[PDB]
């Protein structure tokens, strides 16, 4: 499929997605416990993406010392809004979605599969095609050294309270179940009662079911979008 | 060369040379006989296209640079530009020559003649109209004396050309703003301008063009600081804060009318008719009832103005009003089925006019909404046959109707089965055709005849569409329609597949 | 300048430097005293301000305007409205400097291809003598009148025809000579000098052209004829094939010939062609010129004794290859001594009657390894079908058995054949030639040293 | 076990075991399907107005041509007929090649897969050589035009200077060569891309390179390849996958779905009452 | 009316890129459009092409056998490799065309439909002991030994069975000794 | 049905046009383009008892490279070809001094008739073809790439380049659909060209088995 076969997984791939987004800020210590898990440092420690008041780095910055050479690419985040490249913001990203790697260097974006994964044109893809094999096995190791190492930091869980929600997204699912369970009856009644007309290139039980797995195909659309909607940054569900 | 040829008594011996090319020789001589030649050998395109060949040779001059050093032009250029500009390709180039370099003194004084010379209706004049007033009052009298002459389809048509030229600053907003508001307040005819004036208003409003401002200033709205403080928060800000709500509930209730035009603002109304007929607005019930009381309040009341004094009031039909809103409220809002059994009262809301464009709008926001054919299963839904009662009721919302019909009709409901995508459309066209009977004739075939003869839609909806018609419809005929109905059938794609033979009995008598 | 219509400034007013007080072109008074009236003339004062560039722009429009002149004639190509369109570029194209043979050169192309009195006599007479662009037009009248393409074409063509038979002369060991659809070069110059009415036009120049190579060498006429003739109905152009009898039929007939040597069903088409009556006069004539005349006859011919000798070999008798053979021997060796009369050569008794035993006496000593009649065959036939039959020979009875036949042909010797360079090629200069001497055959002195 | 000894000979073809052709190229471009990549073609979708913009050099107007170029590289391309003879030349030969691209893919996608990703290869090298987008350039654009042809001339999958196998090479490479004439475009160098000469020679030389490393090897197994390569997903998964599968391959005379795809005349397929 | 083995024809606007007509318009866009076409259970193809108001060039089918005897063999190759791309993508996947167009051509270079199975595989000269190894080896076996058929050794299966070094990869080249470079050593 | 019958015969007669086109025989334009209003007018619209019979309807054409080259292209009455019918056809072949000949059967003809066929085939190569398959044109189909039959120099230049043997090459079956449209025999060779997504085009070879 001329695509790699092997990419980041798992626990390297959810704590990468948390390490680069836009709000991740390292200390001076942290900085130098993740800088040596890097086979490939050149030992010169970066200048701070913020300097004053407090020395911070960025994940962006120990991500882009991970990336070898100056490969350059550009990728689509999961959750990118499309309409997003077609009004303003479009190259300087809100949500830092839009993620551009130049000059081998993470200037923005936040990476998961779509960068990390077995997808062609992915981060690993060009690195291979650019750089050789050898380069590429030392980027894959250094990605899961350095994100792990970070992971010990910032941790990641799931539990009950991930799969939960409050009593408003509750309200809406037992809401939108009973709007869906009263349509089946109606659907019901007008079957029974012969209020209902069959749909040409089918016959009476095949309308009667279509039209039921419409109904409720459109509960689970509507539940699932009530659900996902009433996530939070912060669950884990929705990290992985 | 024609002129560097022998400049003394001779003069170079190169140009001599030079001389004997030109002159009054072939260049000369030539030109009389191909001019004769090209005539004789098929022919009045033969001029045409010597004028093309001049045409496209004249553009590359550089007109802008050396035209603003003379400063005199020898009185508005009499020798050969005066003459110059009664030619048709000649005086449409100067418009094009004027684009490539605006901000002249030259061009700006020279073209504030040629408007009144014969050309009164400036084409392409997005940009120079802005830049010159006489040339801006010209075009905008010959704008309204169009419109006015126009009737109520080349509303459509009247509205880009014209009220985009305001849309470069709001200098030439006010303006425009201006003097057709005097032509409004007269009761001569006083009504369709003001209507133009606020379709300009409400593009401006979905331009992003801010006419919160000025509008409320022009209807002498502006003479309490309480009611033009009050809606001009409401219009720019473009949502129901019930400060302004409450102090209009407690001022026109009491005995002071304000003018009656500034609670009949249809931006004002359209933003009632976007706040209160959503079915996912959620509104305390003191809100509702100031909300509600405020429609009625602006749809029932005659008064008489007499620009000092007005002795006027209605109760009675506001609380009519009022219910009614109320009532439609509650069924839009409470959403659940019951609904067909809401009919007996809704229709009698219906037959109220303001009314109508809230449930076309509730209706609007329901079925636009996906899968809502795919969820319902009525061989008519109960939405559409609300529609069909509002055409018979009444004849002013018909473009309306028709506009969110259409917009149904061109939609794909990809999620829908085939067959029932194909219904759909016909439960559509059985629309047109009850609209086709309550005297929106014309826009809809004219639909027809651009769905039909340009697009490729399906054929055999046309045909359903024909076939319905003839069956309706009886003669006598207008020679309008039968113009316009007419070479639907002549296409052959439909008269071969099945009241026909009855109409083209008629319609050569007719015509 | 205008040497057609009148004269204002074209002349006297082509020339403003004469002497003290003799000064004026015309740019002042050509236009006035521009195209037409007023409303059309105000482009002039309004562009004469920018720098005077009015050269340029009388030239494009003039430009402009004959080229879209040249479209609209094919509106009355598709003819009352072309004579007067024909006749107004005629008056308009009678002056120099302008039209620069486009007018002229379009009305010609129409339809002065052909001469006429004032159109194509005096037109095409003056075009000839100045060089001009009517190609087309100038190629068909010259060749039609004898003037140019058949006057002025007659000199390089007919010495041409002699050179191209020089040209394919060679005696080597022939080096895979190309065939009718690669025998173009020249081809589309020559087919297309007579582009117009080239029946006629071939008829006096290119059939001069044949006379005249009949009677300076025998390789001239059939070398350019082989090249073009067969071509030319390829064409898609219906006089170039229905010029001649059978041109169309006979070209394509060799050109398949050459395409497959062995032709036993093509054989009965050439003797129902070539074996006819009622147009033996002429007809014969010109069959036995474009049978034998052309070298790809004697390349085939060789061939032809070789699967004669093949089909002789499962027979193993002799009294239709043979007599077919021996009437494309006869009427090639008739062609170049006899005229183009009835009554044609060839058809003897002898040669035809000896040479299929002839032929079978390879067949029948060669089985036999595990003839007088070939020499009777030989001495019958023509000397040159004996030369390219033992030059095929050469590549064991079967060396043996075509012996006597190839050895009396060439004793009985000859006409107009092709044993030199088609034979030696089969299987001090002088000591190889020495054998080669007496064939003419050809292998010994070039083929050897060029093999 | 069916294509098992199929496998891509020294002579570039591809043979089984007793040396039938299978294919005369393995790709029938003769390239491995690692060192391949998605791309799309900027030549198939724009309309014929959109193209003319976006691809032809125009060498009329001074004043943007100034702006995008040096003014030495201004006064040679306007002054020298040659040159602009040669960039419409070269035009046409991108028209021709656009007109052979439609009919290629009568379906209107511009996603192939082919060896050199040009787009990302004029990226790196405007990043190596620090390419100022802002000023104008010192690339002669007939440079270009000479480069690319060049480079066409290096790009070698079939061997031998015979009619036959010039015209195999011309076809085996000829999506490859339309792309990089649509990408290497003069004008699309003068205004999109702004590289410079040696920025361009570098391009050039990775294109060659990387187009030469991605020939199919004499060699490979490319018949256990691809008998691997649609097995795998077969054991991930009217008629569902892996039995409309087992019935292609196993060639049956009754399938368990057969089916048409009537497709209808202009006329009736607009029309459903007489479809 | 109608055709035999023709069960029953559905009607359809399809809503797919590849089964809508795609006409360049004068303007040089590619416009589709949305047209009918018909899915019929039961193949009668050369009858449907054969009828009127019938697109010729575009109607294909689903079965391999019978296009193969109506159209042709590039036709059949062709058409296979199309309904192998269909499964392919509508598990949503992507694979490469070569190994397609390589298993299309390998079971079509014979002229006839081979089929992967023991009836068209070791129908071919491939050699006995490849035979023997991909099914019936007892069959195989005593076939050759009665005609007498000799195995060649040119595929990797034989190699593989007699532990030779296959026509492989690292084993279809020799290596020999460059003596002359030898002589530069120390 | 008469109307059915006279299109169906006038596609026929298309195909054939386009056939003897491809094969590179001298057909002239607008008869390879003919409309069906011509055929109708032009032959008398009326099978069934009128004049456009299938004996009224028999074609005649020459090689474009050789005029001696003829394929007769005949239309028998009966569905069922029997042994007489062709052999008065063959008479009719004798006497004119063609080569090869068609044959358009609108049911197929009795086994015995191909015998004869098999066994006539050194004298002349006459080729049989049911009405059904001339029905439509084969060679306009998406799926089927154009094929074009290239000589035996051709085929000898190509076995040289690539050094390989005649046997060696992908094969095409004689009773091929695409193999009859062309008429080509045992041991002909047929290039085929095709449009790749890979290289943009192909080139394939294939002998006559």
């Amino acid at each position: 499929s001329n695509r790699p076969v092997m990419g980041i997984v798992q626990d390297t791939l959810t704590a990468v997605r948390k390490f680069t987004k836009r709000d991740v800020f390292l200390e001076r210590g942290e900085v130098m416990n993740l800088l040596m898990f890097l086979s490939t440092w050149d030992g010169k420690v970066p200048q701070p993406a913020i300097l004053k008041p407090r020395p911070l780095w960025t994940g962006k910055q120990i991500f882009s010392l991970i990336i070898p050479g100056h490969i350059n690419c550009i990728r689509t985040h999961s959750t990118h809004p499309d309409d997003e490249d077609s009004g303003p913001y479009k190259h300087i990203s809100p949500g830092d979605t839009k993620v551009v790697v130049e000059n081998g260097e993470l200037i923005m974006g936040i990476l998961c599969k779509k960068s990390l994964g077995t997808s062609a044109g992915s981060l690993v893809h060009i690195s291979y095609l650019e750089m050789g094999h050898d380069i590429t096995r030392l980027f894959y190791s250094n990605i899961q050294t350095v994100i792990n190492n970070w992971l010990l930091i910032e941790g990641h869980t799931i539990g009950i309270g991930d799969s939960i929600a409050d009593s408003k997204t509750y309200q809406d699912i037992q809401n939108t179940i009973k709007k869906a369970k009263q349509d089946v009856i109606e659907v019901i009644e007008k079957a029974h009662n012969n209020e209902l007309e069959p749909t040409p290139g089918n016959t009476l039980r095949q309308t009667f079911e279509n039209q039921v797995n419409r109904i409720l195909n459109d509960a689970r659309d509507k539940t699932g979008s009530s659900a996902q909607k009433s996530l939070s940054e912060y669950n884990n569900f929705k990290s992985m | 060369i024609m002129e560097p040829s022998i400049f003394n008594t001779l003069g170079s011996p190169e140009n001599v040379i030079q001389l004997l090319s030109e002159n009054y020789t072939a260049v000369a001589q030539t030109v009389n006989l191909l001019a004769e030649w090209l005539i004789q050998t098929g022919p009045v395109q033969v001029q045409e296209t010597v004028e093309n060949h001049l045409k496209s040779l004249l553009i590359k001059h550089f007109d802008p640079r050396k035209a603003d050093s003379i400063f005199t032009e020898e009185g508005e250029t009499p020798a050969w530009l005066e003459q110059m500009i009664a030619h048709t390709t000649w005086r449409d180039l100067f418009y094009k020559l004027a684009e490539a370099h605006p901000d002249c003194l030259m061009l700006n004084f020279t073209v504030k003649l040629i408007s009144d010379a014969g050309y009164q209706g400036e084409i392409t004049s997005v940009s120079t109209a802005c830049q010159q007033l006489e040339v801006f009052s010209r075009v905008l009298r010959t704008s309204l004396a169009t419109i006015l002459d126009g009737g109520e389809e080349n509303l459509e048509k009247n509205l880009p050309e014209f009220a985009k030229m305001v849309c470069h600053g709001e200098h030439t907003y006010l303006f425009a703003q201006a003097m057709m508001s005097v032509l409004a307040q007269e009761e001569q005819g006083g009504s369709a301008v003001r209507r133009i004036a606020q379709e300009v208003q409400r593009f401006a409003q979905e331009k992003g063009h801010d006419a919160s401002q000025i509008t409320l200033a022009l209807g002498t709205a502006a003479s309490y600081p309480r009611a033009c403080q009050a809606l001009g928060a409401m219009l720019s800000k473009g949502a129901l804060n019930p400060a302004d709500i409450t102090v209009l509930f407690k001022m026109f209730t009491s005995m002071d009318p304000p003018p009656v035009e500034l609670i009949r603002v249809p931006a004002f109304l359209d933003l009632f008719m976007q706040s209160l007929f959503k079915p996912g607005a959620r509104i305390n019930q003191d809100h509702k009832h100031k909300y509600i009381h405020i429609l009625a309040y602006a749809a029932s009341v005659v008064e008489t103005w007499k620009k000092n004094k007005r002795v006027s009031i209605n109760k009675d039909e506001l609380k009519s009003t009022s219910k009614a809103v109320e009532t439609v409220h509650n069924l839009c809002c409470n959403e659940n089925s019951e609904l067909v059994a809401e009919l007996s009262t809704l229709y009698q809301c219906i037959r109220f006019p303001v009314v109508a464009m809230g449930v076309l709008k509730w209706v609007d926001w329901t079925v636009s909404e996906p899968r809502y054919f795919q969820l319902q299963t009525d061989h008519t839904p109960v939405h559409l046959a609300l529609l069909d009662e509002i055409s018979t009721c009444h004849q002013l919302l018909h473009p309306q109707v028709l506009q969110l019909l259409v917009k149904l009709f061109e939609t794909e409901h990809s999620q829908l089965d085939v067959m029932e995508q194909l219904e759909l459309k016909k439960t559509l066209l059985d629309r047109m055709v009850h609209l086709l009977s309550r005297g929106y004739v014309l826009p809809v075939v004219s639909y027809i005849r651009k769905c039909l003869e340009k697009l490729d839609t399906d054929i055999s909806l046309i045909r359903y569409f024909v076939t319905e018609v003839l069956d309706v419809i009886a003669p006598p005929y207008t020679s309008d329609f039968v113009q316009l109905f007419l070479p639907i059938l002549e296409n052959d794609s439909i008269a071969g597949t099945i009241p026909v033979t009855e109409f083209i009995a008629h319609c050569k008598s007719n015509f | 300048x205008x040497x057609x219509x009148x004269x204002x400034x074209x002349x006297x007013x082509x020339x403003x430097x004469x002497x003290x007080x003799x000064x004026x072109x015309x740019x002042x008074x050509x236009x006035x005293x521009g195209v037409l009236l007023p409303s059309l003339q105000s482009a002039l004062p309004f562009l004469d301000l920018h720098g005077t560039p009015r050269l340029e722009f009388h030239q494009s429009v003039f430009d402009e305007l004959r080229d879209k002149l040249l479209e609209r004639v094919s509106a009355i190509a598709s003819a009352e409205e072309r004579y007067k369109k024909l006749e107004d570029l005629l008056e308009k194209s009678f002056s120099l400097v302008k039209m620069p043979s486009l007018q002229p050169v379009v009305m010609c192309v129409m339809k002065h291809l052909p001469k006429v009195p004032e159109k194509k006599l005096k037109l095409v007479m003056a075009d000839k003598e100045l060089y001009r662009a009517c190609a087309v037009e100038v190629k068909r009248q010259i060749w039609q009148d004898n003037q140019a393409l058949f006057g002025d074409e007659v000199s390089p063509l007919l010495k041409q025809y002699i050179l191209e038979k020089e040209s394919a002369l060679f005696s080597t060991e022939f080096f895979s000579p190309s065939p009718k659809t690669r025998r173009q070069g020249e081809v589309v110059q020559r087919l297309t000098r007579m582009v117009g009415k080239n029946v006629k036009l071939y008829d006096m120049v290119l059939q001069f052209l044949r006379t005249l190579f009949l009677r300076t060498r025998n390789v001239h006429y059939c070398t350019l004829r082989a090249e073009l003739l067969m071509s030319l109905h390829d064409l898609d152009v219906g006089e170039i094939c229905t010029v001649d009898p059978c041109h169309k039929f006979t070209w394509c007939l060799d050109a398949c010939i050459r395409e497959r040597f062995v032709d036993s069903k093509r054989a009965r088409e050439l003797q129902g062609f070539l074996d006819g009556v009622k147009k033996g006069q002429e007809q014969v004539l010109g069959d036995l010129s474009m049978i034998l005349c052309d070298p790809f006859a004697i390349n085939t011919l060789a061939l032809s004794t070789v699967r004669h000798l093949q089909e002789l070999v499962g027979q193993e008798t002799l009294p239709l290859l043979l007599l077919l053979r021996l009437l494309a021997l006869g009427q090639g060796a008739w062609d170049m001594i006899d005229s183009q009369v009835f009554k044609e050569p060839k058809m003897e008794v002898e040669l035809i009657t000896r040479f299929l035993p002839m032929l079978m006496s390879f067949l029948v000593d060669d089985y036999t390894f595990n003839p007088e009649s070939f020499t009777k065959f030989l001495q019958e036939q023509r000397m040159a079908c004996e030369v390219g039959l033992y030059y095929v020979l050469h590549i064991k009875n079967a060396l043996l058995r075509l012996l006597p036949g190839l050895v009396e042909t060439f004793g009985d010797l000859g006409d107009i054949f092709l044993h030199l360079l088609t034979g030696n090629l089969a299987l001090l200069e002088d000591f190889c030639s020495s054998l080669f001497d007496g064939f003419f055959r050809k292998e010994n002195v070039h083929r050897h040293a060029l093999r | 076990k069916s294509m098992e000894s199929v496998m891509v000979k020294y002579d570039a073809t591809v043979r089984n075991s007793i040396n039938q052709v299978v294919q005369l190229r393995y790709g029938e471009d003769g390239l491995a399907g690692e060192s391949v990549e998605f791309q799309n073609l900027a030549t198939l979708k724009p309309s014929n107005k959109a193209f003319e913009k976006k691809f032809r050099f125009d060498y009329t107007n001074e004043r943007a041509l100034r702006r995008t170029l040096q003014e030495d590289l201004v006064k040679d391309v306007l002054s020298n007929a040659h040159i602009q003879n040669e960039l419409e030349r070269e035009f046409e030969r991108m028209r021709e090649d656009r007109e052979v691209l439609r009919v290629i893919f009568p379906t209107g996608d511009s996603k192939v897969v082919l060896p050199c990703n040009l787009l990302r290869m004029i990226w790196n090298a405007q990043k190596i050589f620090h390419i100022n987008p802002r000023l104008p350039s010192d690339l002669h654009p007939i440079k270009v035009v000479e480069g690319v042809k060049e480079l066409s001339k290096k790009l070698v999958i079939v061997n031998g200077d015979d009619p036959l196998s010039r015209q195999a090479q011309e076809n085996a490479t000829l999506l490859f060569n339309i792309h990089l004439r649509s990408t290497l475009c003069s004008r699309r160098m003068a205004e999109e891309f702004r590289l410079s000469g040696e920025a361009f020679d570098w391009l050039l030389g990775e294109i060659e390179s990387k187009f030469n490393q991605a020939i199919a090897h004499p060699g490979e197994m490319v018949g256990a390849l691809a008998a691997q390569s649609l097995g795998e997903p077969a054991t991930q998964m009217v008629t569902l996958g892996v039995p409309r599968l087992k019935e292609l391959i196993n060639i049956s005379k009754k399938p368990k779905t057969p089916s048409l795809t009537v497709f209808l005349l202009g006329q009736s397929a607009r029309d459903a009452e007489r479809a | 009316q109608g055709i035999e083995q023709i069960s029953k024809v559905y009607m359809h606007l399809p809503q797919t890129d590849n089964k809508k007509k795609i006409i360049i318009t004068e303007d040089g866009e590619f416009k589709a459009l949305q047209e009918w076409i018909l899915e019929t259970d039961g193949v009668s193809l050369m009858r449907v092409l054969s009828e009127k108001d019938v697109d010729p060039v575009r109607t294909t089918s689903n079965d391999i056998v019978e296009i193969f005897t109506v159209l042709g063999i590039e036709a059949v190759r062709k058409a296979l490799e199309r309904e192998l791309y269909h499964v392919i993508s509508f598990d949503g996947s992507y694979v490469n065309y070569r190994h397609l167009a390589l298993l299309c051509d390998t079971m079509t270079c014979r002229g006839h439909l081979m089929a992967i199975t023991r009836h068209g595989v070791n129908r071919q000269d491939t050699g006995p002991l490849m035979k023997c190894s991909f099914e019936e080896t007892v069959d195989v076996l005593m076939e050759a030994a009665a005609h007498g058929e000799s195995d060649p050794m040119k595929g990797v299966s034989e190699n593989i069975m007699l532990g030779q070094l296959a026509p492989a990869g690292t084993g279809c080249f020799d290596l020999l000794l460059d003596a002359e470079k030898c002589k530069y050593g120390m | 049905d008469d109307e059915e019958e006279t299109y169906r015969l006038w596609k026929i007669r298309k195909t054939i046009m386009q056939l003897c086109h491809d094969r590179g025989y001298l057909v002239t334009q607008d008869e390879l383009d003919q409309t069906l209003e011509e055929f109708k007018a032009q032959f008398g619209d009326k099978p069934s008892e009128g004049r456009p019979r299938r004996t009224d309807l028999t074609v005649l054409v020459a090689h474009n490279d050789d005029p001696t080259d003829q394929m007769f292209v005949f239309f028998p009455e009966e569905p069922k070809v029997g042994i007489k019918t062709i052999k008065v056809y063959c008479q009719r072949m004798q006497e004119e001094n063609i080569t090869r000949a068609l044959i358009v059967v609108q049911q197929g003809m009795t086994p015995s008739a191909k015998q004869s066929l098999v066994d006539m085939a050194p004298k002349y190569i006459l080729e049989q073809f049911l009405q059904q398959e001339l029905l439509i044109n084969i060679t306009e189909h998406e799926l089927v790439p154009e094929h074009v039959v290239m000589t035996k120099e051709e085929v000898t230049e190509l076995l040289a380049r690539y050094k390989l043997r005649e046997n060696q090459l992908p094969r095409i079956q004689a009773g091929d659909p695409v193999a009859r449209y062309f008429g080509i025999k045992r041991g002909q060779v047929v290039k085929i060209i095709r449009p790749s997504e890979t290289a943009g085009r192909y080139i394939t070879y294939r002998l006559v088995q």
